[PDB]
């Protein structure tokens, strides 16, 4: 995250940390949507380009985390998983529509005040809120500069939803339906962005209406970090919820 | 900088 | 898990459920037009 602040403890009990075993590090961040089944994205697991090719094997699922480097003591609840599942028309090959991937967590997380799950969008819910000017918010561990810090601790930032029109013509990269972009305009003198190890993570939205939190995108991609004329992109959750149904109903929770 | 978790995990 | 989430789904145990508010989620709910 550039431009953040440090999250509240608990503010965010539905982020996760992917954290590699050897070389032990962060890969992306994630999220908790049921006590075994979090929700990241693709590119974090599978990156043929990048010959990133993670298997359940590789990683370990930190939940409940405050801080970035220190294993929390009594806090946090590290699992290994049991399955992951990638969507089938993912595109590695060209701008990674359907950057989405469950995984299925070995066993159930127990809730507490530091992990508890965030609500997957309803189409109604997506309807009122998926809003181009409605603000939302990111988490991460991430990058505190497109390139130079590291933040000790969890970091946050509130975007606006920028409208299609404006997303589109900021790259040359082919946007799709299955993607929004958020991020201030440079207009707009208040600035932010997702930035490297920061993927995978929630882009959450509270309903005014039940005043539940949604998870409404998924960290995607973006050109450098917190750049003039330039947004971060983020898998649009509700578009993908039908494969994310069937995937929970047929091997899951 | 990592710390080190327990390789009850690892 | 799915279908507008979990139960207890993005309810927090250190905010929603003892009606604390973090320090910006209004920003958030300002842009709603104010939420509720």
């Amino acid at each position: 995250i550039v431009e953040g602040s440090d999250a509240e403890i608990g503010m965010s009990p539905w982020q996760v940390m992917l954290f590699r075993k050897s070389p032990q590090e962060l890969l992306c961040g994630a999220s908790l949507i049921s006590d075994r089944w979090v929700l990241t994205a693709a590119h974090c697991l599978l990156y043929p380009p990048w010959d990133k090719n993670f298997t359940e094997n590789d990683l370990l699922v930190r939940i409940g985390k405050h801080s970035r480097t220190r294993y929390e003591r009594n806090i946090e609840k590290i699992s290994m998983l049991e399955k992951i599942y990638i969507h089938p028309r993912y595109n590695w090959r060209e701008n990674l529509d359907r950057d989405i991937a469950l995984m299925k967590l070995k066993k159930p997380v127990a809730f507490s005040d530091y992990i508890h799950p965030v609500c997957l969008p309803d189409r109604e819910t997506a309807a009122s809120l998926l809003q181009a000017g409605y603000k939302g918010r990111v988490t991460g561990w991430g990058n505190l500069k497109e390139t130079w810090g590291q933040p000790s601790v969890l970091q946050v930032v509130n975007l606006p939803i920028v409208e299609r029109p404006v997303c589109k013509d900021s790259t040359r990269i082919r946007i799709t339906d299955n993607m929004f972009c958020a991020g201030y305009k440079p207009d707009e003198g208040k600035r932010g962005d997702a930035c490297e190890g920061d993927s995978g993570g929630p882009f959450v939205m509270k309903s005014p209406f039940n005043n539940r939190w949604y998870q409404m995108g998924i960290v995607s991609w973006g050109e450098g970090c917190d750049r003039d004329g330039k947004y971060g992109f983020y898998t649009h959750v509700f578009r993908l919820k039908k494969w994310i149904q069937k995937v929970i109903d047929q091997f899951g929770e | 900088d990592f710390e080190e978790i327990p390789e009850e995990y690892l | 898990t799915f279908g507008s989430g979990e139960a207890d789904c993005g309810l927090r145990p250190l905010f929603e459920k003892k009606s604390l508010e973090d320090k910006t989620e209004r920003e958030l709910l300002e842009s709603y037009i104010d939420g509720r």
